[PDB]
C-alpha cells in the first residue's frame, strides 16, 4: 500500500541492476 | 524552420541514436565540454522532444567549420542534413584518430630513444 | 533494446515455450534491425570515402 512511483522513463528489467533519478522530491520524502 | 518527419518513427531514431552514440564516442576520445549535457539530456528519457535541434546540437559539438555548418543548415531534408553530420563527425574522428596515433608514435619512439642511450651504456 | 510495449507484450504471453519465443522473435528483429543499420551507415561511410583519397592527403599537407 505505498503510492505508485513514478518511472518517468527509467525502465528496470528483471535481475538488472538499474538507477532511478526523479527530480520530484515529493518521492524523496516517501522514501 | 522545416520540421518534416516519417509517420513511422520507429526505425528513424536508430540513426539519431548512431549519432548520440557517435557523439558519446566525441567526448570519449575529444574532450571539449563537460559530459553532463549528455547526463541530463538522455536520449531514453523521452526529454528530446524536439530531436532536429539534438542533431543540431550535436553538430555544433562537432569541429566543423562555418562553411560546414552553412551548408548543413541549408539542407532542409532531415535525413540529409543528418548524414552530412555523420560524415563531418567521421572526418573529426579521423582527424582526432591520425591526432593521438601521431602523438603516440612521437613518445614512443622518443622512450625508444632513452632506451637506446640506456643500453648503449649498457653496450659500453 | 526492445521497446518497453514489447516488454510489456512479452510478459503479456504467459507460457513459457510462448513468452521464449516472442523473446526469440525480439532477438531476429533486433538483430535485423542493428544489420539494416549497420549496412546504411557501412554504405554512407564508403561514400564518404568515395571521396578521393587526395583529399586525405591534403588533410596530411594541412
Amino acid at each position: 500500500h505505498l503510492p505508485l512511483i513514478a518511472i518517468t522513463r527509467n525502465p528496470v528489467f528483471p535481475r538488472f541492476i538499474k538507477i532511478i533519478e526523479v527530480k520530484n522530491k515529493k518521492l524523496v520524502e516517501l522514501l | 524552420v522545416v520540421h518534416e518527419d516519417f509517420q513511422v518513427t520507429e526505425e528513424v531514431k536508430a540513426l539519431t541514436a548512431e549519432i548520440v552514440k557517435t557523439i558519446r564516442d566525441i567526448i570519449a576520445l575529444n574532450p571539449l565540454y563537460r559530459e553532463s549535457v549528455l547526463q541530463m539530456m538522455q536520449a531514453g528519457q523521452r526529454v528530446v522532444d524536439n530531436p532536429i535541434y539534438l542533431s543540431d546540437m550535436g553538430a555544433a559539438l562537432t569541429g566543423a567549420e562555418s562553411h560546414e555548418l552553412q551548408d548543413v543548415l541549408e539542407e532542409t531534408n532531415i535525413p540529409k542534413r543528418l548524414y552530412k553530420a555523420l560524415s563531418l563527425l567521421k572526418k573529426e574522428f579521423e582527424l582526432s584518430k591520425l591526432q593521438q596515433r601521431l602523438g603516440r608514435e612521437v613518445e614512443e619512439k622518443i622512450k625508444q630513444t632513452h632506451r637506446k642511450f640506456l643500453l648503449q651504456e649498457q653496450l659500453k
